[PDB]
């Protein structure tokens, strides 16, 4: 499907992840916000999103949870406070990274 | 209802047919006796058979790759799935599975299961698995919007949580243990329950390099197959003498008591020959039968359970009980299948199980930091070495840790163990040894 | 149409309960079990599918084990419940092999329960609660999702299992084998469940390398993971050009690929399922118990049989043949693996009439060497003629 | 030179002392009874004691790394060596080893060995190894200029060639076979001799990716250890029945003939018990002893040799003889130790041995082209696969080829074996299976 | 003087004879052997070190086996020849374990030969031709070069062999063991000879990474060969400096190095021998015959014992203890490996009193897993206390 | 030791191999000729020498005998007719490559 928001269009799949990382933009985050239980984006939310994007651009993969926490300084518990759906379904989705894979 | 020529063929035969059962549920939802307002298409089950029938024809699955769905607060418990012919089978377009935490050894009351069914009939397909291979009550098929609803009902009304999925601790499971077995060396169900409750955060939220499972067996016979299907297996045993009732032994030799409690009854094997069926089958040959008197050199008994399994009424487990911890089991991918390897030969197993929890946490502390992405504990062991595992668990290396010692000489030593260390000057060597 | 639970999607985190885990088992214990747990004296198998446990104080609990399809409707579950409310004060349980056990405290109730169970059948004719699975028999088959729910299967689960249990039904309702024979099935090499440690294991396998959707792959996949997912390093990152467009992708060396499908598990753009290519591999000789001999992995003896919905005749016939030859030639207490270890592999093949192919010879890494024969010890068989 | 307190300790004790022997030669060369004009220093052995004594004090070898010397026409045969203290021990400045081709099973005449000693006393140190582990006569220690002189004398006056070294075929050796053993299934010495002569070019000139060895055993007892120390092991066996003489069996049972030909006479093991020492030890349990008669179910006999070894007067090998071929044995370096894996269960073993030779040449054709630099056949088998080895030798896969079938499902198939091949279009698939 | 053989260094290819191979064994056979080869009926071990083979036609050949040091002088060889000419018509042979065998055709000559052999001793005391090595005994030790000739040893060969045979001499001259006990030694992990398949194996090992001679390495070494020579991939190419200038060299990751020395074998600029660091690893349980049980590799039971010239007491003592415990506990026909497979490793260590260390647990690649214990079967021993 | 020949100096070991490949020069070949049983250097000789030199510079190791024969088109027999000592002790030495190593 194709999402229309703030004059922007984002192609997405059945789970709401962007079809193409390059179509990411700030409007996407404002769009996804509520779906992922976030009322207002904070400086911390953006620091997570920023990290995830730089890591993906550099490594071609999403960072392991231990790296995400160790780098941002946010423990897993804090990461869930920021993103209720978790680092995968919430943070990665909002950051524009592709849908997690493997067994589960 | 679709035509289902091939599935119909599976309604034939004596074994309970899943097709006949699914069809009965289709009929039920069609009549809707209860007048539910089905939150998903009443014809959901009708479509699963329709798409299953298509798969029989074509020889290929009709589910799209993957899916990422769940409930807030958790990073798993729900296996998302979408059919790849949503126009043909609208009722399984979304067909998610919800993994529900089950009571240890799966003991239930009708009231409880019926309550779960009431919620499911409403919000799902009507279809289940009883039970998933890890242990969970599997609720097979629903739509995304129902998830939060289900989860809310399950917790507020049924005081039941989701099971686990993903790169985390999965649902633990135990054999029935002391509930219904005279071989149980510890309360497997209690340990299973206690550790499931203790480690909830680790089960609901992915913090690990990969998946991790706990399984608890009451004795070596392996009724939950811990040593095969769990990364951390706790298997009961004893350290004192097997209890022998000579008179019962006589009851066997005489015919009054049936060998293996009657397990081979359906066939005429001859009369019981204690020598041929017990003493002569003992792996270590530590048993003796002289003058109508059975004896056991326990020092040389490996507690394989054979004699006990064969003469349950005459031979009992010891009284000094505990368990063995075997780790690393996993299926083939990537690097090959593994069964649990013995780590702690004997450890206490009494509530609140601290010794065992100590080992679990020491392993996690190490593996969490050292394990590579998507690398099972067993594979981390192969890469880094069994000796590292010993070190991090504070376990002294013993002969029991091997089935055989190494036959290569590529032995690693710690610098500190070597006099002089590893810093050498080739200049001084050349003093003795001319180029 | 929408009926709420009370959940408020506008305030998702309010009133959320987490981390309560499962209900405690003790809640669910029939009185006789709760009272005598840990104080059992001995047990006895009375008939096929019927056990009795006697506590040290004398109390007894009778158990009736029944077969089940694992995949079941709420109506069936319901039916199990009804039976429990009628004969077991509402109590029942499920086994590690997905059988249903019903428990009562007296022989009179036991006889009434058994008689009833025997009358329950579907309209089509199959038994709803066949009694058995105890002692030296062929209990339920441990199995997976198959085409009912998974995206990576190479074969179905429920279908084959039914087909096989029908053929081995007489072995479930009787105790006439030399020892228990565990049969398990997995629809793909990920091997969920027990196939790798069963007396007879059935594994879905592929015979064709995956197709690569070059056009959308980088988009859909984290390339490093697909590369790392390959046990034989057949996947390598490349810069592809599709319809004149430059995109990142991967290349697969079909010569190094053995169709495990792990790359597909990690990347939706490498699908590999195929109707004629896919089938089942048959394994034998594994076990999990430590009785007499140590546990062991099942070994591949038939590399490929074809998928033949809905009753997989070829595969089913082979399974029945193996059970038949083993039951006849094995000694008391010998598991299939124990028997094979005693007679040797060439004799196993001679006796079963199975075709041995080079595909069964291990060729995966260093450990494959240990599977070859480093001894002059062999028996002359039809193979060497 | 020359005082040797540590080595002197090794002159004590019952076992023949190499030090006392080396000292005897030092004394013989110093005295020079035959007035020989030693072509290398008379004190050569003396300096060898001295440098050895120094190594004993320092716990370190005193030979420089490697050395490349030899005779024209050959790429191997001599192992050059230089001491690392030339000034201290001039007698061993050069201390090359010459490997001489030995007669099969090492049968000799005094005239021949004396002839060799005459050449070595004049042109060498007077020290030897009888024999090196591969089989060669070893002339231990000489100088470069003497290599061609020694070779000229050996070939022209003693009709004896050099043995092998380097990345080629090495000197083949066999057990004594039919020369003095009633268990021999073929003429091991003859096969050894003929093949050594047939492949002289492969032995003297390195043309292989690495070293390659032949060893010939007359039966499974492995007296030359071909299965552990040769890349290509030929081990004799029979295809018919073991021969049983009941009169001889009764003589064993009665004590007239001693079990294992008296190999256990130094201890009281009690009177021979055929049931406990033979029937009960047979690995396949194919033997029967009833009413005083011994029988063997030959079909289930693996010909392990135990019963024959234990009652050699009563039980004989069959008359339909041949051999098995096992390949790949090697020491650990690099990828781990290996013993021979059964390749050809039964093959003809009679002169001119065309059958065995064909297998050898087929393996070389493949390995010489596919083996990597310094890769032993056994490692090539591991890397490329056993199946490849079967192909190239035209051998049909049989159950006898495995000790156990594989337990991993990573099965390779030939494209031509799979209907439809491997060319598939994703677009067509995607018409059945939407993204 | 220069005493020429006839060779011409100016015209080396002149008169050159090549590819003639060894002399044929038939030329050196005793007549009794030549005549009866292939027609042997049976054999009997008359006493320690003395055998008799009887041909179908009644002819007999008696064999006397004598221990020998392998490393020997031409004088010793000539003495063996003197004996052969005196009693054996000039014939003798050597065994695959480097013992000497004298053969005669009658009993009178056999008695004379034996009486003669016993009188031959070196001045310093040792027997020149000790009779024995037959049947269930310890017959010589297959060994290597050691410090007598090789550049890659981690220990000596001739010295330790003399030390061990002295302490086990009573086992060479008698047949009191449950079965043959083969002892072998190799001075480095190349394991020339028979270590990896012996009842008791001794291997020289290092405990320190090699030293790197940067100034000459690039000149003297084929870098890639050194890199590919490492089993644990501990070597890699790097830029180093010599006299403030850049050069090509190698770097060794000490944490991946297990001091095998294979890189030194391929590169003279990477020496690693060390007086205090080097020592011996003790292995047990291997065999090459196929009698009853299949062949097997020896397993490391004591990771390290120091080199202690000239008699290696620590090592000698351990070898003696293993033989004593084995001879006392094993059953008839049981090889050391067979015995251990029966009693179990934990019992082996308990009975021998040997200290088990983590160093004996395999950690080399994927096959290592198989050496661990995948079973609950174990016996309680002092280890666990 | 240092070989002094034709006004050139070549450091060598006990076996006559050049200590440094970079010290190779055409005079080296003319020096080692007789010691290697070669009286006259032909084009076929140079062809082998040239290949060994290029292979060594490019790969850092001496070529496998199989490769040497395949490229030059000379079978092992011819190789020995050209270099009586063999490709190692003869050709490699003459080409300036380092002494061969390993188990012989
Ligand atoms: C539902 C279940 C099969 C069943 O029908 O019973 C199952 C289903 C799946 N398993 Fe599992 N596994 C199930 C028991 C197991 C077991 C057995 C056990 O836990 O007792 C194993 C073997 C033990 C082990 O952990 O290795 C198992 C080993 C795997 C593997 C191989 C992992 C490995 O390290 O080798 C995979 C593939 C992977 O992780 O990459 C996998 C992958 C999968 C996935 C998640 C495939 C995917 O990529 O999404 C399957 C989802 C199917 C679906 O659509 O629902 N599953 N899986 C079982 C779990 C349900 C439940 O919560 O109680
Ligand atoms: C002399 C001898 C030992 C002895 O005292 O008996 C010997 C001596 C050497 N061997 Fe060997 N090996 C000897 C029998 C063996 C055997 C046993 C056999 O052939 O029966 C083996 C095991 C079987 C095998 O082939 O693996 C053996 C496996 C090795 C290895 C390991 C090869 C492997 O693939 O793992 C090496 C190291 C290498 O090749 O890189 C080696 C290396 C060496 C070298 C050439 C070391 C070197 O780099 O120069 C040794 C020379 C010592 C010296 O100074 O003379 N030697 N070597 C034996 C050969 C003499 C002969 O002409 O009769
Ligand atoms: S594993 Fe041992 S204790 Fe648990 S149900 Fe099975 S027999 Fe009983
Ligand atoms: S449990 Fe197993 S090891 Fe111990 S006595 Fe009984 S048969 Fe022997
Ligand atoms: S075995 Fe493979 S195909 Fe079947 S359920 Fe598990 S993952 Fe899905
Ligand atoms: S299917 Fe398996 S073997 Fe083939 S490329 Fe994918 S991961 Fe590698
Ligand atoms: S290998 Fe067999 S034929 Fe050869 S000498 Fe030893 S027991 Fe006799
Ligand atoms: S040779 Fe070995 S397998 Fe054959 S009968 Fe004798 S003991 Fe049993
Ligand atoms: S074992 Fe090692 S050190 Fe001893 S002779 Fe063989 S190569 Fe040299
Ligand atoms: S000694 Fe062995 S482990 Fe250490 S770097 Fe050299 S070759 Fe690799
Ligand atoms: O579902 S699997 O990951 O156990
Ligand atoms: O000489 S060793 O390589 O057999």
């Amino acid at each position: 499907a194709v999402v229309e928001f703030a004059g922007s269009a984002f192609e997405v799949d059945e789970d709401g992840f962007l079809n193409a990382f390059d179509d990411w933009c700030p409007e996407w985050v404002k769009y996804a916000k509520g779906s992922e239980g976030i009322g207002a984006g904070s400086a911390d939310h953006q620091k997570i999103i920023d990290f995830l994007q730089d890591y993906y651009k550099a490594n071609g993969i999403a960072p392991m949870v231990r790296i995400l926490s160790k780098n941002t300084g946010f423990a897993l518990k804090e990461i869930y406070e920021l993103f209720p759906s978790g680092p995968g379904k919430g943070a990665c989705k909002m950051a524009g990274l592709p849908k997690p894979t493997g067994c589960v | 209802k679709h035509p289902t020529p091939m599935l119909d063929e599976l309604e034939k035969g004596p074994w309970p047919s899943f097709v006949s059962d699914i069809k009965q549920e289709c009929d039920n939802r069609a009549k809707n006796p209860k007048g539910l307002d089905y939150q998903i298409p009443a014809e959901c089950p009708d479509d699963l058979l329709g798409i299953l029938e298509l798969s029989f024809h074509e020889g290929e699955t009709h589910w799209k790759h993957g899916g990422i769905v769940g409930v807030f607060g958790y990073g798993g418990g729900v296996i998302g799935r979408y059919c790849d012919q949503p126009e043909m089978f609208p009722g399984v377009a979304h067909f998610h599975t919800v993994r529900l935490a089950q009571p240890a050894a799966k003991y239930y009351t009708a009231e409880y299961l019926e309550a779960i069914c009431d919620v499911w009939d409403l919000r799902g397909s009507g279809l289940t698995n009883m039970h998933g291979s890890t242990g969970d009550i599997v609720l097979l098929g629903t739509q995304t919007p129902q998830l939060e609803e289900i989860f809310f009902e399950m917790t507020h009304n049924l005081n039941t949580d989701l099971g686990g999925s993903g790169s985390n601790l999965r649902t633990p499971e135990s054999c029935l243990g002391i509930s219904r077995c005279e071989f149980a060396c510890y309360d497997t169900q209690l340990m299973c329950y206690q550790l499931t409750q203790d480690y909830q955060d680790e089960l609901h939220r992915p913090a690990f390099p990969y998946k991790f499972k706990f399984k608890f067996d009451g004795c070596p016979n392996g009724c939950v197959a811990s040593m095969a299907r769990s990364d951390f297996a706790v298997i009961g045993t004893w350290k004192d003498d097997i209890k022998i009732d000579q008179e019962a032994v006589k009851a066997y030799v005489g015919g009054e008591f049936k060998p293996n409690a009657g397990a081979h009854a359906g066939r005429d094997w001859g009369k019981f020959d204690i020598e041929a069926e017990v003493v002569g089958l003992c792996p270590t040959g530590c048993m003796t039968y002289e003058s109508g008197t059975l004896s056991i050199d326990n020092k040389n008994c490996t507690r394989c359970m054979h004699c006990i399994n064969t003469m349950p009424r005459a031979l009992k487990i010891g009284d000094e009980r505990g368990a063995s911890i075997l780790v690393g089991a996993k299926a083939p991918v990537l690097d090959g299948a593994q069964m649990g390897s013995l780590l702690i030969p004997f450890i206490a197993a009494e509530e609140p199980f601290d010794e065992v929890k100590e080992v679990i946490e020491n392993i996690w502390e190490w593996w969490m930091e050292e394990g590579k992405n998507r690398e099972r504990l067993g594979e981390t062991m192969k890469r880094v070495g069994f000796q590292k595992l010993l070190e991090v668990t504070g376990t002294k290396a013993v002969p029991q840790h091997v089935s055989e010692p190494r036959h290569n000489p590529y032995i690693f030593f710690k610098e500190e163990e070597v006099p002089g260390g590893w810093s050498r000057d080739i200049s001084d060597y050349r003093k003795r040894h001319m180029r | 149409a929408f009926i709420s639970s009370g959940y408020n999607p506008a305030k998702p985190m309010e009133n959320r309960i987490t981390d309560i885990g499962p209900r405690k088992f003790t809640e669910f214990f029939p009185p006789v079990i709760a009272k005598n747990a840990g104080n059992w004296d001995y047990h006895e198998i009375l008939e096929p599918g019927i056990l009795v446990h006697v506590a040290k104080n004398g109390d007894k609990v009778f158990t009736v084990r029944c077969g089940a399809a694992r995949l079941m409707s709420t109506s069936h579950i319901r039916e199990a419940c009804e039976i429990a409310k009628k004969f077991c004060n509402g109590h029942l349980r499920f086994t590690t092999r997905n059988n249903i056990e019903f428990m009562v405290d007296n022989e009179e109730t036991l006889k009434a329960l058994v008689a009833d169970l025997k009358t329950r059948k579907f309209a089509a004719g199959s038994f709803k609660f066949p009694i058995g699975g105890t002692g030296a028999s062929i209990s339920n088959i441990v199995h997976t999702q198959g085409w009912v729910y998974c995206h990576t299967p190479a074969t179905d689960a429920s279908g084959p299992v039914k087909a096989v249990m029908d053929e081995l039904f007489e072995e479930f309702t009787s105790m006439r084998l030399p020892a228990i024979v565990r049969v398990s099935l997995a629809c793909c090499i990920n091997m969920c469940g027990a196939v790798h440690c069963s007396d007879i294991g059935l594994v879905g396998i592929h015979r064709k390398p995956p197709m690569i959707d070059h056009e959308n792959l980088a988009e859909l996949c984290e390339i490093p993971l697909a590369v790392a997912a390959c046990p034989t390093a057949a996947v390598k990152p490349i810069t592809a050009e599709v319809n004149g467009q430059k995109v990142k992708s991967v290349a697969i060396n079909n010569d190094r690929c053995m169709y495990c499908g792990n790359c597909y598990t990690m990347c939706p753009a490498l699908p590999l399922s195929d109707g004629t290519g896919d089938g089942i591999a048959i394994m034998v000789g594994g076990k999990i118990s430590n009785r007499i001999k140590v546990p062991s992995f099942s070994k591949v003896v038939v590399a490929f049989v074809p998928n033949e919905p809905p009753r997989w005749p070829t595969m089913a016939k082979i399974v029945k043949k193996i059970v038949e030859v083993y039951a006849e030639d094995a000694r008391k207490y010998e598991r299939i693996g124990d028997w094979i270890h005693r007679i040797g592999w060439e004799t196993f093949y001679e006796k079963t009439g199975l075709e041995f192919s080079h595909h069964c010879i291990d060729d995966f890494r260093d450990p494959a060497y240990y599977t070859w024969r480093q001894s002059t010890q062999f028996k002359f068989v039809s193979f060497d003629s």
